[PDB]
């Protein structure tokens, strides 16, 4: 699961279904540790990098 | 979860790109009227000089 | 989810994003509009100096 190379374990919608043109509104990552270090990366990504929103 | 967040942005860059078209169609539009209008002056600018060349 | 604030996201997704195309918009239907008279009165200059 983790660096998987298959795309099909990732659903279509939430991963850039109907991407608009100045966003992309997707990203992947595999942070290391526990889960809250990735949404202290996804808040330190909250900010100057894209407006605030949500993915699973 | 973003049901009203990239769900909206979906919406709102979707309606800034409809008036990105619009606009686009509108300076084609405007293109087409003023060659029409330009192509009249000339066209009445042709007759004035025939006129004057009939008169004299 | 993650460490951030409650329903701030309501302009930040709208503001700096649908502008991004909207003053496209509006620059193009300016300087496309502009440009397009000039031309058609360099058309208009040029067919009556032809019948002139």
């Amino acid at each position: 699961d983790l660096s998987v190379r298959s795309l099909h374990d990732i659903v279509k919608p939430e991963d850039f279904v109907l991407n608009s043109e100045h966003l992309t509104t997707v990203l992947v990552a595999v942070p290391k540790s526990l889960k809250s270090d990735f949404e202290k990366s996804y808040e330190t990504l909250s900010k100057n990098v894209v407006p605030a929103s949500a993915s699973v | 979860s973003q049901k009203n967040g990239i769900a909206t942005l979906l919406q709102a860059e979707k309606e800034a790109h409809e008036i990105v078209s619009k606009a686009r169609k509108y300076r084609q539009d405007k293109l087409k009227q003023a060659k029409t209008d330009a192509a009249k002056e000339i066209d009445s600018y042709k007759i004035q000089k025939d006129k004057e060349l009939k008169e004299f | 989810l993650t460490p951030n604030q409650v329903n701030d996201e309501l302009n930040k997704m709208q503001a700096f994003i649908r502008k991004e195309a909207e003053e496209k918009a509006k620059e193009i239907q300016l300087k496309a509009d502009q440009e397009y008279e000039i031309e058609k009165t360099n058309i208009v200059r040029n067919e009556t100096n032809n019948i002139d």
